[PDB]
């Protein structure tokens, strides 16, 4: 039963794990919680839980066959081998001994795993889960010296390549031990063994795979070894252990067949291991032709050191608690009752580890080990792990190097070979105290050699963990570790510091090169829609979308939560999202086509009368829609332009609406609207914008009541009501978000010109490439990053028309050329043109500021910094006195009316803004919920217009119109809240900046021009980039993190 | 649940959707801004 | 083990439950209630049985 024993997966597959070797190595390679703990819990379960009648039946037949035997038990008669009396106590003050050797070694390895795995699944004073650390019992903890490695700078001394570059052969290190074991005049061998005995993988038949037995063919003549070969150091080792046992198996020959086992049962693994210990030390390979020469350091020590004391001091709680178990259950005070509880009350007092899962008297952890049904006693380990230390010491003495133990080999020590062949003389003849007091010098186990071979690294440790001043061990028990959400199938989910580290660079790597290909490609294809730059815009997007793909399906197989990490967990998320990927192939490429066909339609579609000469929507309608003031013409505009668009865009937008919520569902989030809105990383974006947009609501009134009066009072009072909604085409915009061109209509003091000389007077001058290098300069005298030249030797912004026909933008482009930012725009003689300018030349600043950053962290916070940073800027740059400086007015004055009419004129830039702004995706956030349906799409618009912008139609708007497809944005998939957010983030940089600069007074009148301190909180400020989420960048602009 | 609500109007649900089909009826209400007072 | 009792909270080594007890602190030994308690009924019954 404990032989054909299995665990697998739920999902049932073909296969399933057994010990060897899938269980062993999964649980010494994968350093993943999930995976160890259910392959801890699988193997524990799967053998322990058929076995417990069996072994209960086994005990009560054992006990009456001893008992009928002559002694009380089958425990007395295990502990009978030993001949003590007090062999239970002489075994107590033995660990009691090296207690704080496993305390210190407990408490350091305990501190590693907490800086691994995280303080959720490790206490820091209670004890370690058992499963993970090396072996799946504990019993050895070689598999962790990976991650506690003291000085990990030098390299380790585990090599298997200088063995094959020597040319080694698979039989010859059996040779060379051979000579080693007759340096020391020993090693009778009889010549049966080469010609009689294999040691080598089979090459030919099903014979036993592996193992780490000497079996002997006895016959008084012949002895035998079946055993594996490789080119592992610690292979060598095995084979110097298997021939230690040969070596024990020749020496009593001569004495009967009952007297053939050596002294106490430990006495032949001491013998065994003793040679090895004198065998891996590396002085031994350097003189023996396997190493260049010694490394006398001190770390190097250390290090060997602790990987002995990985193996050979983790193992002393075991065996001593295994042995102890098994007396309590033979005693019977271990009733079957009180398996599970008598063992895990061992196994927390001496060894100092918990399940990891709960467990109960169903379970038989006991049986889960080797020896426990396969019946063979275990504390022989135990005395043989503190008898070797103690040969070697007794051997070192009598070699006559009185120096550290380590390096202490017994090679070309003759004595030493007489005293170890005296010893293995006889076998059982004698009682084993006597040999051990001649050998070593009394008569009693003694566990301070071993104290002696282990106080280098014991003082390290002691050091070290006083240093770190943490607790030696459970001062806290009854701690059990939380489950890691083990419902079983999210065991696979890789968790590890190394690989996502490198998964995280090699995106890097990738999308540097991916990105800066797919910008040069848009930039050729915007620059010059002809020449069929479209193919190569397509091959680009091709590209870009099969690697995101690819990229985020292999961080998929990551975790977020368990990754003990900022960066690198911020990473992962925001690469486990596919914006449009997530869809299938052929839904895939519907929604590319819905996007391509909606942006085509809204960039084509023009109105115009039935004359002729027709006009587009840019800079005709807008044109048209802005210098004009009279009812027939700006209402034909507006309700052509409508028509057009919206009545085109409506075919498309319901099945948009459905592909978008069906990617957003697969990428995790329950809307787009939900997707977009997770970009900010508040859970309560909406209750915040509706708060702020209430802050605003009487100045907007106030403001909405001025234009309203101006407008009956120019217009009439057939065309307006004083109370009432103005109609949404009177504001001299096409959507009515700036009121800017009725300005000359709504001016407060018409006797106070002193806005009106810039664009008067920009004639005489003010070149583009002058002005932005004007505004550049002014940037750098703020103190920041100067522009490379590259933008004005390379690239190119005065485009009116250069050979395209493509609308006109304002966009800023990005690529990680090394050092290179372009924008492109379409250039005027006017302020808005500088404005626009210094709000792309923020956009280009805040491209460079996060220069060193990854390029998945090259965001600006949210996206509502992004278009802040340029407008802070533009609002300093607009205001009267820094007209005056560099040129751009006649004179000003601080009189009441200069400066109402310029109030005046940013209130109706921005305060005619907010609400179109926050309006704008409050639709479209209620739309992809669900709660707007394609019946009602223009009814809910303009509900939200007479709501929150107090605009009505000016002409009855019917089912069938879809007056919101008219907005540039809504057949784009461009998100619109970032303009509400930066709209109120502005001002707020603003005030900020200029308390940091002073200029005490009004806010509208500070400048920060020559600021050093505010352009360096600034640049403090931006230079996180997205690595961290937007509160600390605003906590660090302006002192609280709230909007 | 509305099945039985359903149910129970089932014949004046097919004969409804049958006579509108007939007259040409558009469910819904199109012109949503209409008002009977139309200024 | 013995009594099947469960602490109602989560104890640890800072804490000593067994200075709770009466005759720790006050140090008597307590097996003697025990080995009365059973040598009582012993006693009852053979003297019944007499
Ligand atoms: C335990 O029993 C074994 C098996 O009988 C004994 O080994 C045998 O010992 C005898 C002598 O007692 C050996 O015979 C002698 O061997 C050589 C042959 O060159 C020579 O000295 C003599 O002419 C004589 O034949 C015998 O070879 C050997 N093995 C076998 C298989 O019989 C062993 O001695 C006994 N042990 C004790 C402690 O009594
Ligand atoms: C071990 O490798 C050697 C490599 O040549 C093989 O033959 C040895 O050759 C040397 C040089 O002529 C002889 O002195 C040795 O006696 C040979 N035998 C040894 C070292 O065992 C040899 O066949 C290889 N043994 C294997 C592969 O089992
Ligand atoms: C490795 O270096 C250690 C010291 O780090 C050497 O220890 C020497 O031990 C002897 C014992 O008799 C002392 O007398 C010496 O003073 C020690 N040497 C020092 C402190 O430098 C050890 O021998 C070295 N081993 C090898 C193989 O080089
Ligand atoms: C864990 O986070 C740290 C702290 O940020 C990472 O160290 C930086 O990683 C970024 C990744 O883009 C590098 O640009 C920096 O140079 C790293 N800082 C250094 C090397 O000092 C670290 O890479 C993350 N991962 C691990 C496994 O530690
Ligand atoms: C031992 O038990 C106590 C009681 O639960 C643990 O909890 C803290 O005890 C300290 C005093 O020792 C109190 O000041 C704290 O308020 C307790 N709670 C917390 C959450 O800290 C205590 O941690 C345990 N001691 C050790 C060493 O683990």
């Amino acid at each position: 039963i404990y032989s054909t024993a299995k665990v697998c997966l739920p999902n049932k597959t073909a296969t399933c794990w057994s010990l060897d070797p899938d269980l062993t190595n999964i649980l010494a390679s994968s350093r993943s919680y999930a995976m160890l703990l259910f392959a801890w819990e699988g193997w524990h379960n799967a053998a322990g839980i058929p076995l417990k009648p069996l072994y209960e039946d086994f005990t009560a037949l054992s006990n009456e066959a001893y008992k009928q035997d002559g002694f009380t038990d089958t425990g007395a008669y295990w502990r009978s081998w030993y001949n003590s009396p007090t062999f239970e106590d002489d075994l107590e003050h033995l660990y009691q001994q090296l207690e704080p050797l496993y305390l210190n070694l407990h408490a350091f390895v305990r501190r590693a795993l907490h800086r691994r795995y995280g303080d959720r699944y490790i206490n820091l004073r209670g004890p370690i889960p058992a499963h993970l650390l090396g072996d799946m019992w504990a019993q050895s903890w070689e598999n962790i010296y990976d991650m506690v490695v003291p000085f990990p700078d030098k390299p380790n001394l585990d090599v298997t390549s200088t063995m094959l570059q020597q040319g080694w052969n698979a039989t010859h290190m059996f040779r060379v031990a051979e000579e080693f074991f007759t340096s020391l005049e020993l090693s009778p061998m009889p010549p049966e063994f080469w010609e009689g005995s294999m040691l080598e993988k089979p090459a030919d038949g099903r014979e036993v795979v592996c193992h780490a037995s000497a079996w002997d063919f006895y016959n008084r003549k012949d002895f035998r070894i079946k055993q594996c070969t490789r080119v592992t150091m610690d292979q060598l080792s095995t084979v110097h252990h298997e021939m230690g046992h040969i070596q024990y198996y020749l020496q009593y020959k001569d004495l009967p067949v009952s007297l053939r086992r050596g002294a106490n049962p430990g006495f032949h693994e001491a013998i065994g291991d003793v040679l090895a210990l004198s065998v891996s030390t590396p002085e031994h390979l350097h003189k023996i032709g396997l190493l260049d020469r010694v490394t006398n350091d001190t770390e190097s020590d250390i290090n060997y050191l602790l990987k002995m004391a990985l193996e050979k001091i983790a193992f002393l709680p075991f065996g001593y608690l295994v042995d102890q178990w098994r007396w309590g259950v033979f005693s019977g005070r271990t009733p079957p009752s009180r398996y599970n509880f008598d063992w895990w009350y061992l196994r927390t007092k001496y060894q100092g580890i918990c399940p990891p899962v709960t467990r109960n008297e169903t379970h038989f952890d006991a049986g889960a080990k080797f020896h426990v049904p396969n019946v063979t006693p275990y504390i022989r380990y135990f005395v043989s792990f503190v008898l070797q230390f103690q040969f070697h010491e007794a051997l070192c003495k009598e070699a006559g190097y009185e120096g550290p133990l380590h390096q202490c080999d017994i090679y070309r020590s003759t004595k030493a070979g007489a005293k170890l062949r005296k010893v293995l003389q006889a076998g059982s003849s004698r009682p084993w105290q006597e040999v051990l007091k001649d050998m070593v010098g009394l008569d009693a186990l003694d566990a301070q050699p071993l104290l002696k071979y282990f106080q280098p690294v014991t003082q390290w440790l002691q050091e070290q963990n006083q240093q770190n001043g943490e607790v030696l061990g459970w001062p806290e028990y009854q701690w059990h570790p939380p489950l890691p959400d083990n419902y079983p199938e999210g065991i696979d989910l890789v968790t590890d510091e190394a690989e996502a580290s490198k998964f995280v660079e090699e995106y890097d790597r990738t999308s540097q090169v991916v990105w800066n290909e797919y910008a040069e490609a848009n930039w050729n294809y915007n620059t010059n829609i002809t020449t069929e730059t479209s193919k190569i815009l397509l091959q680009k997007n091709m590209q870009i979308a099969n690697h995101t793909l690819k990229y985020g399906t292999q961080a998929r197989k990551f975790d977020v939560n368990q990754l003990q990490n900022t960066t690198i967990k911020r990473i992962i998320k925001k690469v486990q999202d596919l914006e449009r990927a997530a869809l299938p192939a052929q839904e895939l490429e519907e929604y590319n086509k819905i996007l391509l066909d909606m942006e085509t339609t809204y960039s084509v579609a023009t109105v115009c009368h039935p004359n002729g000469s027709c006009l587009q929507l840019e800079p005709d309608l807008t044109n048209v829609m802005a210098t004009s003031r009279k009812y027939e013409d700006l209402l034909w505009a507006w309700e052509g332009w409508r028509d057009k668009a919206g009545r085109a865009i409506l075919q498309f937008y319901p099945k948009y609406v459905e592909l978008i919520n069906q990617a957003a569902r697969l990428n995790g989030y329950v809307d787009a609207g939900d997707s977009w809105r997770s970009m900010y990383e508040t859970p309560s974006l909406e209750q915040d914008l509706e708060r702020l947009f209430q802050e605003l609501q009487p100045l907007y009134l106030n403001l909405h009541a001025y234009v309203r009066r101006a407008l009956h009072r120019h217009y009439g009072a057939q065309h307006i009501n004083l109370e009432g909604p103005i109609p949404a085409h009177l504001l001299g915009n096409m959507w009515a978000q700036t009121w800017s061109n009725i300005y000359d209509l709504v001016v407060p003091f018409p006797s106070a010109p002193s806005m009106d000389t810039t664009e008067a007077m920009l004639k005489q001058g003010w070149t583009p490439r002058r002005m932005f290098k004007e505004a550049d300069d002014f940037f750098t005298s703020l103190g920041l990053l100067p522009v490379p030249p590259e933008f004005w030797n390379k690239s190119m912004l005065e485009k009116p028309t250069d050979g395209r026909e493509v609308v006109c933008h304002a966009s800023a482009w990005d690529f990680y050329n090394g050092k290179d930012f372009r924008i492109k725009q379409c250039t005027t003689v006017n302020l808005e043109d500088l404005v626009v300018a210094h709000h792309e030349m923020g956009h280009i600043q805040y491209f460079m500021q996060y220069k060193d950053l990854p390029v998945a962290l090259r965001e600006g916070a949210n996206p509502g910094f992004h278009e802040a940073i340029g407008d802070v800027l533009a609002l300093s740059v607009s205001t009267p006195k820094h007209l005056h400086s560099l040129n751009l007015l006649s004179s000003e004055g601080g009189s009441d009316e200069h400066d109402i009419n310029f109030l005046m004129k940013m209130a109706l830039d921005k305060i005619a803004f907010i609400p179109f702004s926050y309006l704008v995706d409050q639709w479209r956030w209620r739309v992809f919920d669900g709660s707007i349906t394609k019946e009602n799409y223009n009814q809910e618009w303009w509900s939200l217009r007479l709501k929150y912008q107090g605009l009505c139609p000016p002409v009855p708007r019917t089912q069938g119109d879809f007056d919101p497809g008219a907005k540039f944005h809504i057949p784009s998939s461009v998100p619109y809240i970032r303009y509400f957010v930066s709209f109120i983030i502005q001002f707020q940089f603003h005030e900020a900046l200029c308390q940091a600069a002073g200029h005490t007074g009004p806010l509208h009148k500070c400048d920060i021009y020559q600021s050093k301190e505010a352009g360096q909180r600034l640049a403090t400020a931006m230079k996180l980039g997205f690595s961290r989420p937007w509160p600390e960048a605003m906590q660090l602009i302006t002192g609280q993190p709230n909007m | 649940s509305a099945s039985a609500m359903l149910s129970y109007f089932k014949p004046l649900l097919d004969w409804l959707r049958t006579e509108n089909e007939l007259h040409g009826e558009k469910l819904g209400w199109p012109q949503y801004n209409w008002t009977p007072n139309s200024a």
